[PDB]
């Protein structure tokens, strides 16, 4: 369901807590397409040190990957960009270690690469439980952003260290990462049988199960305010006794306002959690699994 | 190592699913359900601890495992038999608010955006709001639940900080003034409709208190009220 | 709470016949209708059970008619039994979802759950009808086991190579990614507003709305992102059921041949 009639004011703004610095773009309103679903109002920004940090290395990362792909098809574009999904940058891989001093085509190009990638990601967490504590939040989503850092940090630092190469990584590049991922499977006797990667694929399904419900029943109990959420967290009305009453009515049992959101952070964290357990164990411990299985 | 770890995910999972989660979820529900045996069939931990909610702006605390009850009173008898059966609304179910009309006695008081005061305002009082796009729903002749035309919008209450229309102020044939739930009207380019409400009984939407303020309970009750029109206003089949 | 709601509800079949709750469950004409159609399948279950000879749900599965039988035929033993347990499938998952929309009608709740289910049985009817007929044999369907659906999915994509390539696929894992994303998200923004830092108030909406402007420049609806996940949610699971109909019947080469399409001319 869309907007019916679209209403504008001035600027909203809110607090930002720590130095105004959350000022970047205090303007943007796109009216003609944002507006008739979610908030019309692009910006203000939070650009601060670790901001920069962030965007600077993220910008990095991609732009060595960048040129390093430019290489490939030597300067021309119009190649390059048919080219663009075959290209890639393999660790070393050049398969021989960790042994860091590699050129760069074998592992200096890769090493410098991820060491941008890494410092990106990192920074952008620090900034997630800043800006959490800053409005009087705390660590919620940074809580749920490690479980994403566990799988990202699982594929391509902490697996490679536990088996001595820097190949064991997944390569840059779109192609690449999709058939990385199929030999994955392969040669530790296809990922089903591995019991975590099961797990995973239920609680992905799981995740795409559960929102698809609780935003539905907000959209169902709109009517009533529903979307309103931390009211009714704070004093029950009739959106949260009706949803209720849905869910018990069909399937035995319903959840509290605020404990379905408990639902949700965990069903979605335990997409990731769970995963990189999944891979920390296959090759490390497992290298077969379905040997392991056959052991059951 | 492996079905170590596997099994003792399947332990912790047990841990996650009974424990700390259904159980937040007995937090402000029946803690307990009784008109019957106050459990009846398997346990729960018999609700979890205590948690208290500090409340801003006015100030407050709500002691989340809620032990509260209605007395508010419901008028609803009985089909007796099965001990778990349909209540019979023992007067015009939309005035009494039972079934698909209840509200709730949420707080007399409007919800104070971040700052303070009141989220939804209207757009007379609205400190430089006005329409984005699509047609504006001022003016236009509310409809029924048949031709039958049953008053004009008169003005757009908005929330203001989400910066939406939430209702419709609507300026019946009465000089009355009452507030139609935005996602129960569908606003046409000549007409616009609560095609969900007679027209006979739009009259008995309750009312407010201060013409430019919306309480919660008010607003509980409006949007309740309205919905039980969808069943109950007998053309809605 | 809940007394006042169990009114004399507005059931679509059964009238006043079948409105009542056996403990919370609501029944409904589609509630008998719904277990009907899952006893019939239960019990036919045990019955390919006892005639393959386990009782164990790891070994259990129940296969479609062979390649040759084309569209109708099968005998129990050789495939007639999935058949009529995917009948019941069909009409137990579709007498579920009227029982919703019954409820809702009750509740003077709109629609929207049913309508987020119809989808969900969609992705599952591609497989098991649609791509089936469309291919004209019942046998490149699905077997009805715990493992042995997992390893028909592992035969059917590496048929076309590494099915990663599948286009429609690829954006359909995309879609479950952001909406993974999107879940956990929505979920610990109400949960760092709802339980505030340790010793203090209640954040507002607009606690909500400034993080998300001050964490990525932007913050969508509050009842936008529950749009949002009602969105990201029934289109990846559109664009999944999407895939899988369009590789038996337009594409029958190995998928990574799709992509040569952009690299030519050169
Ligand atoms: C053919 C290959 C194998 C196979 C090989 C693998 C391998 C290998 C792995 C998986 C993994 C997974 N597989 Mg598998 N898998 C197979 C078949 C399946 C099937 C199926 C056929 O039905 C399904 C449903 C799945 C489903 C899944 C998921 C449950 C799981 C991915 C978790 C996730 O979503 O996190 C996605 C989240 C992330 C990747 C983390 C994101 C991290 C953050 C920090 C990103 C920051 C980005 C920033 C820097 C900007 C980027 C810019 C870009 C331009 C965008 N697989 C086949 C049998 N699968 C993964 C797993 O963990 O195993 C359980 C995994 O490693
Ligand atoms: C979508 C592509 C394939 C398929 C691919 C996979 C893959 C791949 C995996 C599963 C897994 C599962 N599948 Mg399957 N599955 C299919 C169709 C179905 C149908 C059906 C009626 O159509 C059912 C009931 C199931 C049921 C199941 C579960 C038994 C199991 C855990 C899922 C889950 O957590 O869901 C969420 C539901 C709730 C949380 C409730 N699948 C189709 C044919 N399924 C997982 C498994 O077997 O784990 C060991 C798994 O890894
Ligand atoms: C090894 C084989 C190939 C491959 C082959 C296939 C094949 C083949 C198929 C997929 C499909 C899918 N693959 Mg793949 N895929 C591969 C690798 C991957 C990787 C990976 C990690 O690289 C990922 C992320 C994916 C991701 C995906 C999903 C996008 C998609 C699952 C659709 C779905 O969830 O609908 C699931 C929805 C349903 C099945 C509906 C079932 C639900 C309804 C409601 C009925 C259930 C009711 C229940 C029985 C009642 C029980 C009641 C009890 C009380 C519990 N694939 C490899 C390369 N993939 C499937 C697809 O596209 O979907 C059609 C598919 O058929
Ligand atoms: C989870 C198992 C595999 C994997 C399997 C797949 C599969 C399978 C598919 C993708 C696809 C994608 N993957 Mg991947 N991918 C992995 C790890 C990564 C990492 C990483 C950890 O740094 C990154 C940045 C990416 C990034 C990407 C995107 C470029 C692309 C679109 C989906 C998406 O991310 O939506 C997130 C959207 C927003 C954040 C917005 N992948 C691991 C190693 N990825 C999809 C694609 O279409 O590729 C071209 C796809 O089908
Ligand atoms: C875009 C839609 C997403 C979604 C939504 C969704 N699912 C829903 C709803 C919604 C909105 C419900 O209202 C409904 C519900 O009741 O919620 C708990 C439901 C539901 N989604 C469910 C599952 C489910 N949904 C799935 C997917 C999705 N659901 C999508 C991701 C999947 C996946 C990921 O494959 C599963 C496993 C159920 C838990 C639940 C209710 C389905 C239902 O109607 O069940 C009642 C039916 C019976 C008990 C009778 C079954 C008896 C027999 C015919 C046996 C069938 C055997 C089977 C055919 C073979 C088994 C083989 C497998 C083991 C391989
Ligand atoms: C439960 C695990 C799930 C999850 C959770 C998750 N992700 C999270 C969080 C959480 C809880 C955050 O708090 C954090 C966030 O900030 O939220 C938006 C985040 C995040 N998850 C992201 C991505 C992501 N998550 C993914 C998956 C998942 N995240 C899981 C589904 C995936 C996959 C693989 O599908 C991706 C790609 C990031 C958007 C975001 C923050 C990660 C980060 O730190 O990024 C820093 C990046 C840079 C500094 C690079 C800058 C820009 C790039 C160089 C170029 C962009 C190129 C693009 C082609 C152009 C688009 C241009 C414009 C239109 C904007
Ligand atoms: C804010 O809003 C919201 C809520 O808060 C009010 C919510 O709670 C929820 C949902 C709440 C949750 C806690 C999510 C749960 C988490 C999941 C991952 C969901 C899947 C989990 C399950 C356990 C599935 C349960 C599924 C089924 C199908 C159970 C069915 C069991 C039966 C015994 C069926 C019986 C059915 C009938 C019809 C029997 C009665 C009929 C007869 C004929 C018999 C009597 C004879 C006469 C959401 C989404 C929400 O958004
Ligand atoms: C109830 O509350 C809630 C809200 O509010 C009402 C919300 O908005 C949201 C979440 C908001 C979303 C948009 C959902 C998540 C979906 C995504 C596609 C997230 C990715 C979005 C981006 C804008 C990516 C930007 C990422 C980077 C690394 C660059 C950031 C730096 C810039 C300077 C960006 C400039 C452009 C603007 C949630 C979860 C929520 O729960
Ligand atoms: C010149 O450039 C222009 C302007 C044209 C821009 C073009 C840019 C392009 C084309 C960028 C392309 C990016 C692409 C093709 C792909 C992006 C990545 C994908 C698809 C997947 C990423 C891999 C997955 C993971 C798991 C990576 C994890 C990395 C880790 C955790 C790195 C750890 C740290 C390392 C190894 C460094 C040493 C350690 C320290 C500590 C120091
Ligand atoms: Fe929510």
């Amino acid at each position: 369901i869309f907007s019916q009639v679209q209403v504008r004011g001035p600027a909203d703004l809110g607090m930002t807590e720590d130095v105004n610095l959350a000022n970047r773009s205090g303007v943007g309103p796109f009216s003609t397409l944002l507006g008739w679903f979610g908030n019309a109002q692009l910006g203000p920004i939070y650009l601060g040190s670790l901001g920069v940090l962030s965007l600077f290395s993220g910008l990095m990362w991609f732009f060595t990957i960048g040129i390093w792909f430019w290489y490939q098809a030597g300067w021309n574009p119009a190649v390059f960009l048919r080219d663009l999904f075959f290209f890639s940058l393999e660790p070393p891989a050049p398969e021989y270690g960790l042994s860091f001093a590699a050129p760069l085509k074998e592992g200096g190009l890769w090493l410098i690469a991820s060491f941008f990638m890494f410092v990106a990601v990192w920074s952008w967490w620090g900034r997630t439980y800043l800006r959490a504590q800053a409005l009087g939040m705390g660590k919620h989503t940074a809580w749920a952003f490690l479980s994403a850092i566990w799988l990202w940090m699982v594929l391509g630092f902490i697996r490679p260290i536990l088996m001595g190469s820097w190949s064991e990584a997944v390569p840059y590049g779109i192609f690449s990462h999709l058939d990385w991922t199929n030999n994955f499977s392969l040669v530790h006797g296809n990922l089903f049988y591995n019991p975590f990667h099961g797990l995973s694929i239920a609680f992905l399904y799981g995740s795409a199960l559960l929102f698809a419900m609780h935003g539905a029943t907000i959209l169902a109990v709109s009517r009533f305010g529903g979307e309103r959420e931390l009211e009714q967290i704070a004093d029950r009305g009739t959106a949260a006794e009706r949803a209720a009453l849905f869910w018990r009515w069909t399937m035995g049992f319903n959840a509290t306002m605020e404990g379905i959101h408990r639902w949700a952070i965990w069903m979605a964290v335990l997409v990731t959690l769970t995963g990189g357990i999944g891979i920390l164990l296959s090759g490390t411990v497992v290298d077969n699994w379905y040997v392991w299985g056959q052991n059951h | 190592l492996a079905s170590l770890a596997i099994y003792s995910f399947w332990i912790f999972l047990a841990g996650l699913i009974y424990y700390l989660q259904t159980e937040n979820m007995r937090e402000g529900y029946p803690l307990e359900n009784e008109d019957g045996t106050p459990a009846a069939n398997q346990g729960p931990f018999p609700l979890p601890k205590p948690k208290t909610f500090i409340l801003p702006h006015g100030r407050g605390t709500l002691t989340v495992p809620g032990p509260e009850s209605e007395d508010r009173p419901i008028a609803l008898a009985r089909t007796a038999v099965s001990e778990g059966f349909p209540h019979a609304p023992t007067g015009d179910p939309m005035k009494d608010g039972v079934g698909p009309a209840s509200w709730v006695a949420r707080r007399d008081l409007p919800e104070l955006d971040g700052h303070g005061h009141n989220k939804i305002k209207p757009m007379k009082a609205a400190a430089g709001f006005h329409v984005s796009a699509g047609k504006n729903p001022i003016g236009l002749p509310v409809r029924g639940c048949d031709l039958e035309i049953a008053g004009k919008v008169v003005d757009i209450w908005v929330d203001i900080p989400e910066q939406m229309a939430r209702f419709l102020e609507v300026e019946l044939k009465d000089g009355s003034t009452r507030l139609l739930p935005m996602q129960m009207v569908k606003v046409q380019s000549n007409r616009v409709h609560v095609n969900a409400l007679s027209s006979d009984l739009f009259a008995g939407i309750p009312t407010i208190k201060s013409p430019t303020e919306v309480t919660l309970l008010e607003e509980d009750k409006i949007c309740g009220y309205v919905a039980g029109g969808l069943m109950y206003a007998a053309p809605k089949r | 709470f809940e007394r006042k709601y169990r009114v004399p509800g507005g059931t679509l079949v059964g009238g006043n016949l079948f409105d009542f709750w056996v403990g919370p469950f609501y029944v409904g004409f589609f509630g008998v209708a719904t277990f009907f159609f899952a006893a019939l399948g239960i019990i036919l279950i045990a019955w390919s059970a006892v005639l393959q000879g386990t009782w164990n749900p790891q070994l259990i599965s129940v296969y479609p008619p062979a390649l040759e039988y084309g569209l109708g035929g099968a005998p129990l033993a050789k495939g007639g039994l999935w058949q009529i347990i995917t009948i019941c499938a069909t009409g137990a998952f579709v007498s579920w979802a009227l029982r919703e929309v019954e409820i809702c009608r009750k509740l003077g709740i709109g629609y929207h759950i049913p309508f987020a289910f119809a989808f969900a049985i969609l992705a599952y009817l591609t497989l098991v009808l649609f791509r089936p007929v469309m291919m004209g044999a019942w046998g490149y369907a699905f077997p009805y086991g715990i493992w042995t659906h997992l390893d028909w999915v592992s035969n059917t994509g590496y048929t076309y190579g590494n099915f990663h390539y599948n286009p429609a696929h690829m954006i359909a894992i995309s879609f479950f990614f952001t909406n993974a994303l999107a879940l956990a998200l929505h979920g610990a923004l109400v949960l760092s507003a709802a339980n505030p830092e340790k010793g203090k108030e209640m954040r507002t909406p607009d606690h909500e709305d400034t993080f998300f402007r001050d964490l990525v420049g932007y913050s969508i609806g509050t009842l936008g992102i529950h749009r949002l996940g009602l969105l990201l949610s029934l289109s990846a699971v559109f664009f999944s059921a999407l895939c899988m109909i369009i590789t038996g019947t337009i594409w029958f080469d190995q998928w990574v041949d799709w992509w040569q399409w952009w690299v030519k001319l050169p």
